[PDB]
RNA sequence: UUCA
RNA sequence: GAGGAAGAAGCCCUUCGGGGUGUAAACUCCUGAACCCGGGACGAAACCCCCGACGAGGGGACUGACGGUACCGGGGUAAUAGCGCCGGCCAACUCCGUGCCAGCAGCCGCGGUAAUACGGAGGGCGCGAGCGUUACCCGGAUUCACUGGGCGUAAAGGGCGUGUAGGCGGCCUGGGGCGUCCCAUGUGAAAGACCACGGCUCAACCGUGGGGGAGCGUGGGAUACGCUCAGGCUAGACGG
RNA sequence: GCUAGUUGGUGGGGUAAUGGCCCACCAAGGCGACGACGGGUAGCCGGUCUGAGAGGAUGGCCGGCCACAGGGGCACUGAG
């Protein structure tokens, strides 16, 4: 079975290109409490369809590029940028911790 | 700590550090003497305890008793470390081994006698 | 090697008698005769309480010492016991009276066990018909323990199995003296054994 | 009928002017081994009047211990003090595995299979109040069931 | 080129073979494709010898190369016997 | 605000009882209704009833103790004497039926819930599944 | 002054 | 190996009456590792050859390093014992030497003239073709605590807020079924581990067979709790 | 905090074959506190030792995979 995972696409900046945030959830091996994991995978879009806030599904692919194993099976629900803004926040935190700062 | 705070940073795991670098934690590690004076004891005890600067293959000059009786060690003396501490001298945390190399077995001792490297004497 | 040295000592060490001979061990001689106090310079003056550990190792030394086995053999065998089922306890002594050196002496054709074990090592001793001479050898129920066609003319074996004419033995065992064999008709059950020896002790002597 | 066991016994002295005042203390067991046991600590000015005293209030404090063939019917974790005292059931052929203390305890309580572990403080006093209380505290299906019924 | 071979178990001087299927290059007590009988010379047992027919059968149909004393005991186990 | 509203429930019967009351209210939940069944059916408490103290839905508890006892301290032993959760919000625990614990040698019980609703051990157990193990009653 |  | 004294000599101890080493030895009788001689392996039946059909079958020959080894039968001598400990933990005590020396020492601690702790001796305790030592791993150590810990004074509450990420989330109903639970099924090599039989006289070693299971994949199923999406509520919160 | 083969696109080249694997040209992109980048250390596993277990420690023998063949680079031949 190819691999068809579902994410949010945060970002459309590449041509025939989309980032696709995937959300794993699962309890701690040692601690138990059930703990959530994310990974960002670039997915194919030939048709420069898909866009921000939208939910996809993400299939297993034959290689595209060098980072691009996975193409963009289907869509579910759309727009919701809710998401896309949550993982937005939490990039422009980074800026704050280092040697600078950034208020909160 | 929360559960959470465990996840977030887990227990840190308790590493102990050795009471002997003769180097690759080695059974025993071998060395020429450098000096082989004698010094006094602490706290409560008193004597003139024998001890010798040892320059180790470790690449290491570690002080080391020189436990028996008696012993026969000079200046140029070839002795095999072998590591022990001994509460009266702090700073002493290698013994040397009696039996082999130019350290002498402690002669005329008829117990203890595989340590001290002795070897048996016939019973006539 | 199998001990060798002075007996009829461990048996005063043990403070009860040990029948690590048969024949003296039985009448007016086993030392423990007017002599039943502990071996040694001191053997006579009175001991103060021994600690739940001593007490716990004498134990263990009378069961062993009784068999004449090695620390390691011994504790080879607790231990096969401890991984069996059952009362990994009884069973230990259930291994125990199975050792061929063993059962020969039960079976009579030896006097002492240490007298037992050097039949069988000599190849005096033959098990379902073929020669054994591995003391520690287990019998399983139903090996018939004979003696050595060529053995059977010897002087002690006449001697030995002559007493046993007449005299009674194991409910777990049988013997047949007019043709010299005998048979290990099953493991002895604790009730079976009359043993100066406490074997939950020598349990609680490993756990630690 | 009444077996004793000492489980310990110290020395322990008070200053005064002059010098120390000695005066010895003794914990001891008594267990019909029958699902019977007390614990005593007898002090006194003399070792053996100490035992005696010991002794003497081991029978004042007995406990009724519910054995369901040599072991006890459940786990039980008792805490007394800073010490802790663990008591798990065990089948046949195990025996009473547990620190001297403890097993004194157990032993003239006739147990014959059970698991146990010392936590927090090892001290003998505490854990033979802990192991007193482990067992005062043990109930049976019987029990459980009268005082569940309405 | 597949083979049906003899591969070494036991200890020194107490042979046990396990007639096996494995690629024509592993080592001979390397990691087979199946076992499919044993033998052992020395017959120490009544039971010396055991082959898996429906199975040999199944690698010789599918280019299987039985070693020439592989052959041997597989033919003992009427491998090839046609009656 | 309450954070686990199971744990308080099982707390508020906890403290009520040690001090030996009658009743004790406890916010209604459907949950923490079926919670109860099981309390009231293996006889750890005398029983339940909703009410309403002020408007808003409660759950009056009736709990259960002993007879009284001789010598000094003449309190009941304890139907209860142990409650204690399992699961709880950040550490919920699960357990598959071949993992579903044996509360003291069967003396004691585990409310646990699963998807075919709130069971004891044994219950679940019976019909072969396991779930969130909600907590351990004795 | 050390050591009991 | 079985006998063998109210008990040798020596050695140690002694209140000198005696005690210990101890049935231990001597000695008597029995067996007979070593070693001598005789026989002597399985592991090796194929490829090949003839018949038949260069098939199936069936016959036939060759080939053993190990090794004259294992094993078998006969003969046959009483034929190595060490090492570490004995203050407590921790099984095992007494004399003499030494006098804070010479030395021991895992930790606690011994030695300053009566040292069960040093060194010797006698005796004793453990093991035994081994016994000790050092080095290193896990254990005890719930002494990094998930199971299974703590923070007033023992080590430990941040000097105080505001608040980002994150963690956590009251009451009712409905959809989904992500976590969670269930059935089925694929996978989970051999060896090892567990069990049962077996082969070497036993065992170690080995063979055969048996039972495993988590994890992950696939297909179904459940929906209490958690998650999510919808919609309500007023008891939390905020406002008037 | 790291990153111009960096991330992607188009067309090529190359190989048994996908691919910034390598080119030409066009896009600005890609990754990071669910720890990028950098430093240290280490072959991975079946398993082994230990532990009541959870866990800790290991990876010699033997079996599987990988990597290297004085140190660095390279291609030829070939089913490889
Ligand atoms: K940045
Ligand atoms: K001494
Ligand atoms: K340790
Ligand atoms: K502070
Ligand atoms: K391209
Ligand atoms: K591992
Ligand atoms: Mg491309
Ligand atoms: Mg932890
Ligand atoms: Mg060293
Ligand atoms: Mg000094
Ligand atoms: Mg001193
Ligand atoms: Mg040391
Ligand atoms: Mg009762
Ligand atoms: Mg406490
Ligand atoms: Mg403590
Ligand atoms: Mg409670
Ligand atoms: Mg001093
Ligand atoms: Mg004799
Ligand atoms: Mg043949
Ligand atoms: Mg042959
Ligand atoms: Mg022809
Ligand atoms: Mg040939
Ligand atoms: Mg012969
Ligand atoms: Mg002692
Ligand atoms: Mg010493
Ligand atoms: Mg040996
Ligand atoms: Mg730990
Ligand atoms: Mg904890
Ligand atoms: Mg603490
Ligand atoms: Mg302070
Ligand atoms: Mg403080
Ligand atoms: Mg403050
Ligand atoms: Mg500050
Ligand atoms: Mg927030
Ligand atoms: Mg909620
Ligand atoms: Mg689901
Ligand atoms: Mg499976
Ligand atoms: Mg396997
Ligand atoms: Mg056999
Ligand atoms: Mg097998
Ligand atoms: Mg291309
Ligand atoms: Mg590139
Ligand atoms: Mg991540
Ligand atoms: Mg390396
Ligand atoms: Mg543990
Ligand atoms: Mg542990
Ligand atoms: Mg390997
Ligand atoms: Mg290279
Ligand atoms: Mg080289
Ligand atoms: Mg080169
Ligand atoms: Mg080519
Ligand atoms: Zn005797």
């Amino acid at each position: 079975p190819k691999k068809v995972l579902t994410g949010v696409v945060v970002s459309d900046k590449m041509q025939k290109t989309v980032t696709v945030l995937v959300e794993r959830q699962f309890p701690h091996p040692l601690y138990g409490k059930v703990i959530k994991r994310s990974k960002k995978y670039l997915a194919h879009d030939p048709e420069e369809k898909y866009k921000l806030g939208d939910v996809v599904e993400i299939i297993e692919s034959r290689p595209i590029s060098k980072r691009k194993r996975f193409r963009v099976l289907r869509l579910v629900e759309s727009g919701r940028m809710d998401l896309v803004e949550k993982y937005l926040i939490r990039r422009q935190n980074y800026q704050s911790l280092s040697k600078r700062g950034g208020k909160a | 700590p929360t559960i959470n705070q465990l996840v977030r940073k887990g227990r840190e795991k308790v590493r102990k550090k050795s009471k002997v670098p003769a180097l690759k934690g080695a059974p025993f590690r071998r060395g020429v003497c450098t000096v082989v004076r004698t010094v006094t004891p602490k706290k409560p005890n008193s004597a003139l305890r024998k001890v010798a600067k040892v320059r180790l293959t470790s690449g290491y000059e570690v002080t080391a008793y020189i436990p028996g009786e008696g012993h026969n060690l000079q200046e140029h003396s070839v002795v095999l470390i072998r590591g022990g501490r001994v509460k009266d001298l702090p700073g002493v945390r290698y013994h040397i081994v009696r039996g082999v190399y130019d350290a002498a077995g402690v002669k005329d001792r008829k117990k203890s006698r595989s340590k001290y490297g002795t070897k048996k004497p016939k019973e006539a | 090697g199998r001990y060798i040295g002075p007996v009829c000592r461990l048996c005063r060490r043990e403070g009860v008698k040990l029948y690590l001979k048969g024949e003296r061990c039985y009448s007016p001689k086993c030392a423990m005769e007017r002599r039943p106090y502990p071996p040694g310079q001191h053997g006579q003056k009175r001991a103060r309480r021994p600690s739940d550990y001593a007490v716990r190792l004498r134990e263990k030394q009378k069961l062993r010492r009784i068999y004449g086995i090695s620390e390691r053999q011994f504790r080879n065998l607790f231990e096969e016991a401890s991984k069996k089922k059952g009362v990994t306890g009884s069973v230990f002594l259930g291994l125990l009276e199975s050792r061929l050196d063993n059962v020969v002496y039960r079976l009579g054709f030896a006097v002492s066990r240490r007298q037992a074990r050097q039949l069988v090592r000599h190849g005096h001793i033959t098990v379902n018909g073929r020669r054994v001479d591995l003391p520690s050898y287990r019998v399983r129920p139903g090996d018939e323990i004979a003696v050595a066609e060529k053995s059977r003319n010897l002087e002690l074996i006449r001697q030995n199995l002559e007493a046993m004419k007449g005299r009674k033995v194991g409910p777990w065992l049988s013997l047949d003296v007019e043709g010299m064999k005998g048979k290990f008709l099953r493991l002895p059950d604790r009730e079976d054994l009359a043993l100066p020896v406490n074997e939950q002790l020598v349990i609680e002597f490993y756990s630690r | 009928d009444f077996e004793e066991k000492m489980i310990l016994i110290r020395r322990t002295a008070r200053m005064q002017a002059g010098g120390r005042r000695f005066r010895f203390g003794a914990l001891v067991v008594v267990g019909d081994r029958q699902g019977r046991v007390g614990l005593g600590f007898g002090k006194a000015p003399e070792v053996p009047l100490a035992v005696q005293k010991a002794g003497y209030y081991a029978r004042r404090n007995m406990v009724e211990v519910p054995l369901q063939n040599g072991t006890i019917p459940h786990e039980i974790e008792v805490e007394f003090g800073a010490s802790k005292i663990v008591l798990k059931p065990a089948a046949p052929g195990t025996g009473v595995i547990a620190g001297a203390v403890p097993r004194a305890i157990l032993e003239l309580a006739g147990v014959t299979d059970i698991l146990t572990k010392e936590l927090g403080s090892r001290n003998p006093i505490n854990i033979a109040y802990a192991t007193m209380e482990a067992l005062r505290q043990l109930r049976t299906k019987a029990d459980v069931e009268r005082l569940r019924k309405g | 080129m597949v083979k049906i071979r003899l591969a070494r178990f036991g200890s020194k001087h107490n042979p046990h073979y396990r007639i096996v299927v494995t690629d024509a290059r592993r080592k001979r007590d390397g990691k087979y494709i199946e076992k499919i009988g044993y033998y052992d010379p020395r017959k120490t047992t009544p039971d010396w010898l055991k082959v898996d027919v429906e199975r040999a059968r199944y690698w010789l149909s599918v280019g299987a190369q039985p070693t020439d004393t592989a052959r041997r005991l597989l033919r003992q186990a009427g491998v090839f016997r046609q009656e | 605000m309450l954070t686990d509203p199971i744990a308080d429930m099982l707390t508020r019967i906890r403290n009520a009882t040690r001090v030996y009351k009658e009743s004790t209210d406890v916010p209604a939940s459907r949950f923490k209704e079926e919670i109860l069944r099981i309390l009231a059916r293996e006889g750890f408490i005398k029983g339940y009833e909703r009410v309403d103290v002020d408007g808003k839905p409660y759950l009056r508890v009736y709990l259960k103790y002993g007879p009284r006892r001789q010598g000094p301290d003449p309190r009941p032993e304890q139907v209860i004497h142990h409650i204690r959760r399992i699961s709880k919000p950040g550490r919920r625990v699960y357990v598959g039926v071949k993992e579903i614990p044996r509360v003291r040698r069967g003396l004691g019980i585990a409310i646990l819930s699963t998807s075919k609703g709130v069971l004891t051990d044994r219950e679940a157990r019976k019909l072969g599944v396991g779930g969130e193990l909600i907590c351990e009653v004795w």
